[PDB]
């Protein structure tokens, strides 16, 4: 059953915020070659 | 003497006030050269 | 199965096997339309 | 040099630091 | 007084008059805004 | 450089000529 | 290395983009005023020691510092340098990630492992180019 988190493994983040009154559930992102900032 | 009865009146509001601290004050006899140059243009003008 | 969580027999090699595709809601099957 | 300036920077963070020289008259 | 900046770091509830994000967290808006307050009128905004 | 540098020291002239508070005019100096 | 460690709490990570090699780590990034007081730690390669890591964080009173990590297990995300948590704000009528002190769980899920190899064999994700063969 039971299974860790090693290292050198893939993995991706969640979220779960309203908005408008609804649970939006989202990820997050990365595009670095023209923006080094992150978005959802 | 001019710019210094100037202050001087400014100075009689301040002791009249009874001791305030606002910034909006420099006496003549003790300026900085970046508000005198309206002063001196006609101060330096009679001179000539 | 149905939900696919458990691995059971990692199935497609790369290069060797040939595999044939299904829309799932029309059922369609890929094929080429040789024209004349 | 000895972790110091991680609290410093957050202090410098609070520039209004710099534009305090209006209050020191005000 | 690592602590007591790590402490007051996850609530700097030094909500002033109006400034953006928190309150205040901000000298000169929230000074000027309550030296209106003070020199003019009373301790209060609305006093004699 | 040279706007009001020099007129310090005639405020702390006037100061310590009527410096009233002892241990005043010594960080004054 | 030492080689497929585990995930304790508490631990010092580090995070890499998996086709961009911009590690996400410490750095000056300086630039955000959405909030007027919080940070964007963007992505750059400038893996220089102490200004490296994240560090974990357990989300509510269930697990506490030196267990493993299991798979599910919402968490709390921080810097060593500027100690903010990874913020999730709202900038101007939509979303905006910072790093501010309003902590936010963060959960994360299985993709893949090193036991979970092709060696030739498929995987999600992957591209490729397909093939005929009698025509190529």
């Amino acid at each position: 059953e039971i299974q860790f988190l090693r290292t050198d493994d893939e993995v991706v983040l969640q979220c779960t915020a309203t908005i408008h009154k609804e649970q939006q559930k989202l990820c997050l992102a990365a595009e670095g070659f023209g923006n080094r900032l992150c978005f959802l | 003497n001019y710019h210094n009865i100037w202050a001087k009146k400014k100075k009689l509001e301040l002791e009249s006030k009874g001791g305030g601290n606002h910034p909006l004050l420099v006496p003549y006899d003790t300026l900085t050269a970046k508000e005198k140059a309206k002063d001196r243009e006609k101060a330096q003008d009679i001179f000539k | 199965r149905k939900e696919v969580d458990g691995m059971g027999t990692s199935e497609i090699k790369y290069g060797d096997s040939i595999c044939y595709i299904q829309h799932v809601d029309t059922g369609l099957w890929l094929t080429y339309q040789a024209v004349d | 040099k000895g972790e110091a300036i991680r609290i410093r920077s957050i202090l410098r963070s609070l520039g209004d630091l710099v534009g305090v020289i209006s209050i020191a008259f005000q | 007084a690592n602590v007591v900046v790590r402490l007051l770091i996850r609530r700097p509830e030094c909500f002033g008059p109006a400034l953006r994000g928190e309150g205040g967290n901000g000298l000169l808006a929230a000074m000027e805004e309550a030296i209106k307050i003070a020199e003019d009128p009373s301790r209060d905004g609305p006093s004699p | 450089c040279g706007q009001l540098r020099p007129s310090m020291m005639q405020h702390l002239l006037r100061r310590l000529v009527f410096d009233v508070p002892l241990l005043n005019e010594h960080a004054k100096m | 290395g030492g080689g497929h460690r585990t995930l304790l709490y508490g631990h010092a990570i580090l995070l890499r983009h998996s086709y961009s090699g911009m590690y996400l780590c410490c750095l000056s990034t300086s630039r955000s005023s959405t909030d007027k007081l919080a940070f964007d730690v963007g992505l750059q390669e400038d893996t220089t020691g102490e200004a490296c890591w994240w560090t974990i964080h357990p989300a509510s009173k269930q697990r506490s510092e030196g267990e493993k990590v299991q798979v599910g297990d919402d968490l709390i995300l921080v810097s060593v340098s500027s100690e903010r948590y990874l913020h999730l704000s709202y900038g101007n009528s939509s979303w905006h990630v910072d790093a501010a002190f309003q902590q936010t769980l963060w959960s994360v899920a299985p993709i893949s492992s090193g036991s979970e190899a092709a060696q030739g064999y498929l995987i999600g994700g992957d591209v490729l180019r397909l093939l005929h063969g009698h025509m190529d």
